[PDB]
């Protein structure tokens, strides 16, 4: 076949008018010009498209394109259709259309991408999702399968309302069961809420997830830390199975002498008072944040990028501190390109090797280690680079406060919970998926197990 | 949805109690314990300790002191206002032996935090000495409440306008030096007091417990806010504490910690009280 090698782009908001607040970025395709992407794709067969085995879920990315160009005249129709075959593997599309990196997996594979652009898979998941939203048709499917519920009368408990909780909440229910989930934080959505921010996927997005569950008749418990509001013995009386979705929340710190003066934060604290608590609303919002003149942030994945970008918007000059190079960064290209654009500077094979401070215990500098290339090492050369304010974006991890807690749970030397081929874990109707088997993952895989789960719970119980 | 103010009770010139309905956290609470509030959709979360449970009423009770602008907020509700998000109980319950004599000392407020401990510490078996430390007479509160679960009680006012005249520290100090036998400090206050509670028993080797009070944001282990430098290592206080061995905690790097947003605090505050001086 002949192949169109250049994408249809999609708009986005200048970065002088982007960096003065916390909206969405990119503003997705708009009808006509998804259509014309979805023209460039030359429809794989199924059985054998590269995308579709790139996608963790395998979603049939050729059949929903098609049913975009085979309704060019009736847009509300092929979005219903397209919507429908997606629905068929991935509960999230408007999420992750936006933040797979799609460079890893579904485009990464397509054809097209071998000598040109591949087909922009990720943005035309999210056009489907979006303008489904706004058009309520994606209520319309969502209210075909609530027909189809018949109630078994069993109760399924939910640890954890990130996407693995939240995804297998939704399908549980799909299926029959009672489910409640039970949330720690005052707001469900996990990572989704309080870690990845607005300017890259806006609440409204999760809000509509929460509101779905809503009309599934899933009860959601916010202000519950299991292992101490209600203990893990309490649930397994009360329900006929539990799927732990707790995630890998805790934030990795190394030992750095002077980590505990004034201005450093983990990046969970940074992100969690910007996207949770509003702080870069302050003070119409009560929480504050304290940002400096020049904010370091140490790391290269996507949580330092919503660091940087982040503190950003909030005035500052910002530096990525990165210990390997700029190719073996794991952010999403799409946001390190954005970084860039907004004025993110970066410095490669560096570490921290100590934290400076002034009398008041008020961070003024960081020496920094350079690094050689396998794995980096040290050359021996340090030098000291000022800085008032520092976030660590090093990676998370599982809380093992809560896992030790949980009886007859068996959890590996990384925190993650351990899982058979059903995602059931050593206790005989627990169940286990997203970042709390995986460590550090993505929504993709999160969502996924989450389907999974579910699936495996009603085998379960039903046998 | 929300959390239910049962009831209300003003023990002291900005100091505020709170009977607040939650029978999952008044079922799992122990002494030591607290909790993270926010009031309404603006708001910030903030620490409080458990003071009290009532399981037949499915109540906990907290006692807030107004010093900022959410505990001002907060200290204007009424029975029947709802607080909008209760989270506990959380952190570890404070570790309860037979010790012998154990001398709780609760500064201000830390009045109030410290009855649950010091009445497990009695139950236990413990000769319980009470020494309360306030400000001035119309700041004191919970003498008989104390006086209820301890063996002595002393009362301390910084300007001696009721009880010892002099800080907690005055009256530790003079137990020592009467050569009273103390197995166990446990100090609840403001960190300057728990601070010189500590300085003053290290070169005696008695053992010092300080419930720590650090910036909390999640309460649960999330982002290392209420970190402490403890034996050198670095510690999470909403979940590796609050508790900690007095002698081994880095209080100066507390005190900075803690003063870190002062002025934004003081921002928060004069917006509140500007935009209500109409009436
Ligand atoms: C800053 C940041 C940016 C990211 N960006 C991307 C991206 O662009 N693309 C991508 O694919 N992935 C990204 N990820 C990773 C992705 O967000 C995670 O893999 C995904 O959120 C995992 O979902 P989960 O539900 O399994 O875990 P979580 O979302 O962490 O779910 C845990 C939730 O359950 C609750 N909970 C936890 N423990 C308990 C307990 N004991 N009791 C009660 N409740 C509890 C918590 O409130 C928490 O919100 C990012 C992660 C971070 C931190
Ligand atoms: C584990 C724990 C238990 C506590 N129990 C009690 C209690 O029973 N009664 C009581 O009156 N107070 C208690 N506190 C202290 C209480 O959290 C603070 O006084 C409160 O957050 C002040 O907030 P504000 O907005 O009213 O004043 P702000 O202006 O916000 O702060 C005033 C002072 O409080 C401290 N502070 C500010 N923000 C926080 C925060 N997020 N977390 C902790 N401290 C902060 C600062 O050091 C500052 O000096 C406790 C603190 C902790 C960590
Ligand atoms: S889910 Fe992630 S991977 Fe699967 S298609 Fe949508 S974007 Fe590509
Ligand atoms: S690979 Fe690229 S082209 Fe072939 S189907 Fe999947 S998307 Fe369309
Ligand atoms: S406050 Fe977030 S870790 Fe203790
Ligand atoms: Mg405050």
């Amino acid at each position: 076949p002949r192949l169109i090698k250049d994408r249809v782009p999609t708009p986005e908001r200048s970065v002088g008018e982007r960096v003065r607040d916390f909206g969405e970025v990119n503003l997705g395709y708009s009808w006509e010009l998804a259509l014309r992407e979805a023209e460039r794709c030359l429809q794989c067969p199924v059985e054998y498209a590269p995308c579709i085995k790139g996608c963790p879920v395998h979603i049939n990315i050729p059949g929903f394109i098609k049913a975009l160009r085979e309704n060019r005249d009736n847009p509300s129709k092929a979005v219903r259709e397209a919507l429908r075959i997606i629905w068929r593997d991935n509960t999230l599309p408007a999420i992750t259309g936006r933040v797979c990196p799609q460079e890893e997996q579904c485009e990464g594979a397509c054809v097209v991408g071998k000598v040109g652009d591949p087909i922009n898979i990720g943005k035309l998941e999210r056009f489907v999702a979006d303008y489904a939203r706004e058009h309520g048709i994606d209520d319309e499917l969502l209210l075909e399968e609530i027909k189809g519920i018949k109630r078994n009368g069993k109760k399924v408990a939910i640890i954890g309302a990130g996407p693995a909780g939240l995804t297998c909440a939704a399908d549980l229910a799909k299926m029959g069961y009672e489910v409640t989930i039970y949330e720690a934080l005052h707001q469900p959505g996990g990572v989704l809420i309080y870690g990845i921010p607005e300017f890259r996927l806006p609440k409204e997005i999760v809000k509509k997830e929460l509101e779905n569950l809503r009309r599934l008749g899933v009860k959601i418990e916010t202000n519950v830390l299991v292992g101490k509001t209600i203990t893990f013995e309490e649930l397994r009386e009360e329900y006929d199975a539990i799927f732990i979705g707790t995630g890998a929340g805790t934030p990795r710190i190394y030992p750095w002498p002077g980590v505990n003066l004034n201005g450093i934060y983990s990046a969970n604290e940074f992100l969690t008072r910007i996207n949770l608590m509003k702080a870069y609303k302050f003070p119409e919002y009560d929480t504050p944040i304290k940002v400096g003149k020049r904010v370091a942030v140490i790391g290269g994945g996507n949580t330092a990028m919503d660091a940087a970008r982040s503190a950003l918007r909030l005035g500052a000059e910002v530096w990525i501190l990165y210990r390997r190079t700029r190719k073996e960064m794991t952010a999403r290209e799409e946001e390190i390109k954005h970084a860039e654009e907004e004025g993110v500077k970066f410095m490669f094979l560096v570490t921290p090797k100590r934290f400076i401070g002034d009398e008041n215990g008020n961070l003024k500098a960081i020496e920094l280690e350079k690094m050689k290339l396998r794995r980096p090492i040290p050359t021996g050369e340090t030098f000291i680079m000022e800085f008032d304010t520092a976030i660590i974006a090093i990676g998370q991890t599982p809380n093992k406060t809560f896992l030790e807690t949980v009886p007859g749970l068996k959890v590996d030397e990384w925190g993650r919970i351990v899982v058979d081929e059903n995602l059931m874990t050593s206790i005989p109707g627990v169940f286990a998926g997203g970042d709390a088997i995986r460590g550090e993952a993505t929504v993709i895989l999160a969502m996924g197990d989450g389907r999974k789960a579910a699936k495996a719970i009603h085998q379960y119980l039903s046998k | 949805m929300m959390f239910k103010i049962l009831r209300k009770e003003r023990l002291a010139p900005g100091i505020n109690l709170f009977e607040i309905e939650s029978p999952r956290i008044a079922k799992h609470a122990k002494p030591g314990q607290f909790v993270m509030i926010r009031l309404h959709e603006k708001g910030e979360r903030i620490p409080l300790t458990i003071a009290d449970v009532d399981i037949s009423k499915g109540s906990i009770t907290i006692v807030a002191q107004e010093v900022g602008k959410t505990t001002r907020e907060l200290g204007t509700y009424e029975a029947g206002d709802y607080i909008l998000d209760v989270l506990g109980p959380l952190g570890k319950p404070s570790h309860i032996d037979y010790f012998g004599t154990v001398v709780m000392i609760g500064g201000g407020v830390g009045v109030a935090e410290i009855y649950p401990v010091a009445k497990a510490m009695k139950e236990k078996g413990n000769y319980v000495i009470s020494i309360l430390g306030f400000r001035t007479k119309d700041l004191v509160f919970w003498e008989d409440k104390l006086r209820s679960v301890s063996d002595e009680v002393i009362v301390t006012t910084n300007d001696g306008s009721y009880g010892m005249k002099g800080f907690t520290t005055h009256a530790l100090q003079k137990l020592i030096e009467e050569g009273r036998k103390i197995d166990l400090v446990h100090a609840v206050g403001p960190a300057i007091m728990m601070k010189a509670v500590a300085e003053l028993t290290k070169p005696y080797g008695i053992k010092t417990v300080a419930s720590l009070n650090p910036i909390m944001v999640d309460g649960t282990g999330m982002c290392g806010a209420c970190r402490v430098t403890v034996g050198g290592e670095v510690k999470f206080a909403c979940v590796d504490g609050p508790e900690f061995d007095a002698h081994l905690v880095d209080w100066d790097q507390l005190m900075n910690r803690l003063a870190y947003y002062r002025d934004l605090e003081k921002i928060s505050l004069e917006k509140w009280e500007r935009e209500r001086r109409m009436v």
